[PDB]
């Protein structure tokens, strides 16, 4: 029972290592949104700029 | 059982957290190819604006 | 070396000319040069820890781009200006976030519109407490996220609606929210172990709703009552709402801690529990 | 704002010029202005919650934009026309996306053809239920995703094929699909843990088979049976094979008497439970 207690408390700490991960998870989930949202307009407007460009130089 | 309940709290936190993150992955699924659907489609006309 | 000179030097140049300064062309390359001076100005204001003229500089940098050809990078500069005064205390940022909405909403960009429409409600509730408009924007933005069917963004909006429909005390609408979202979740393995959390969130929303809808919504949502977080919902709720039907608060208060012994309570639940406990107490006097 | 005047001023403005209206150059400036305004108009109807009228506003904008020469964003206007009736109640988004996908592949392209072919498949599975066609949509679309090494949907849409196909009608496809996913699942160091339920799905489909064909997968598969999560895959099976083979029910049913607690059972698992015991009925029920 106590052998298992020690083993399981090691595994409490493996979950605490997952807690050490989860801030590194969530902040990166944030900043990848913080790029994708800003990427969306620069991606969007370039076809419109292309239309503005190619009407002239045929 | 209490110790396993403590890790169980951290794990229902873990799994429902990465669950909730899966919606930001859904907005990736938007902004992964709709981003391509603008960009590659625009360069299909700028590369052909030389024509 | 600051941009207060850059603003006035481009403000000399921002004239709408009727002279040889235009000639035949306007000032198109000139006004792009000018708006680049405003761009560089508005960046170094944030670099200089200003936070109050900086977002104003982004406002003006975009403002002198609005009437040219494209409100678009001017709209992103309004998004940046919404990111300007937001860290700061002034409310100018929300106005720029409106400007972004009636550019992106006006243009077909409901996605990014919903991306910061939620942040507006985050400010109307967390910072600039106007919580019925915060909730109206969580609800409106969730309507947009369900427009493109991005579901859990809308559900993250609906918790800020519904979870703050408890302290705004419209329980009738609180239970009107978790049903259609959580009965849609048993098919999903993505949330099924979470779905019974939501039908604790549906179930414990009482205005003293003592119908057997609480005894039936737990069943339509088919739910093994020997589920072991439904032991923390269903038979929990049996002891919580049979003792109310016993008119007996003491074993209620002992068993709510017995729940605390097996799953600790948080803010929204605990506040609604003391709320319903007030209802139970005020019913047990008479 | 104008739900009608933008239309009325653009319908008198769309006409081919073999007349005094011809002059020097085309009216492609006029229909360009008109289609940009139709885009704004379908926006203002969707903003005004008019997803039928908005969706049809996308339909004219989406079809008239091809008339100058713009196959690029007419595909996007087709997806928007599809999204409107996808959000609204009825069908006919099915035609917006079937107009979309063919033109997208006619560009010289593969991916988004499949990424909305799955959208039609989701509609024809969940909503406009045509699973004998939606599963073909998953099938050809997963053929495209296979030929692009987008292994995600390549495995996924196949799983959508087999999970309904096995129970309803196709049997050798069940194990062939769950083995095609299972081999390359065992391959990658990312994938070989998802293979456990994949070979569970390969095993527990019985095809009017009484046998240990699942045990043929056991002495095939890299279980490493000191991994006990596959004992909820095959020791489950090592009971129920001989329960079904000795035509016995109080051991077969006992397997889920104990397995319902240690694994929540969704609709497909219990329907397959009922499937193998229909084979038990055909073994027993006179």
């Amino acid at each position: 029972l106590q052998q298992t207690q020690a083993q399981v408390d090691e595994v409490v700490d493996i979950m605490r290592v997952n807690v050490d991960k989860v801030l590194e998870r969530d902040q990166k989930l944030s900043e990848l949104d913080d790029r994708a949202d800003a990427l969306q307009a620069g991606a969007s407007q370039f076809e419109t700029s292309a239309a503005k460009l190619k009407r002239k130089y045929w | 059982e209490n110790s396993i309940r403590e890790l169980h709290d951290m794990f229902m936190d873990m799994a429902m957290l990465v669950e909730s993150q899966g919606e930001m992955i859904d907005r990736i699924e938007y902004n992964v190819e709709h981003a391509v659907d603008y960009v590659e489609r625009a360069v299909s006309d700028t590369k052909k604006a030389v024509k | 070396a600051e941009a207060m000179a850059l603003l006035a030097e481009a403000e000399r140049k921002v004239k709408n000319s009727q002279s040889f300064f235009s000639g035949l062309f306007g000032g198109s390359s000139k006004i792009e040069e000018a708006c680049e001076i405003y761009a560089r100005a508005a960046n170094m204001f944030k670099m200089a820890k200003n936070w109050s003229a900086a977002g104003n500089a982004f406002c003006q940098a975009a403002q002198l781009h609005l009437q040219l050809q494209s409100k678009h990078d001017a709209a992103t500069c309004f998004v940046d200006a919404g990111n300007a005064f937001k860290k700061a205390d002034p409310q100018e940022a929300i106005n720029c976030l409106m400007r972004a909405i009636e550019i992106y909403t006006d243009m077909g960009r409901f996605t990014i519109a919903a991306k910061h429409h939620i942040s507006i409600a985050e400010i109307y509730e967390t910072e600039l407490v106007d919580v019925e408009k915060a909730i109206a924007h969580y609800e409106q933005s969730a309507d947009y996220y369900k427009g493109e069917e991005s579901n859990s963004s809308a559900n993250k909006c609906l918790l800020k609606v519904a979870g703050y429909a408890a302290q705004l005390e419209q329980y009738q609408k609180a239970i009107d929210i978790y049903e259609q979202v959580g009965t849609s979740a048993m098919d999903s393995p993505l949330l099924k172990y979470s779905a019974k959390d939501y039908f604790f969130k549906a179930a414990l929303c009482h205005f003293c709703i003592d119908m057997l809808n609480a005894k039936l919504a737990v069943q339509k949502y088919e739910e093994l009552f020997p589920a072991f977080s439904d032991s923390r919902e269903c038979k929990l709720m049996k002891k919580l709402l049979e003792a109310h039907e016993e008119q007996n608060v003491d074993s209620y208060t002992e068993s709510v801690k017995e729940y605390d012994s097996i799953s600790r309570l948080d803010q929204w639940l605990t506040t609604m529990l003391l709320r319903i406990k007030k209802t139970i107490q005020g019913d047990e006097e008479d």
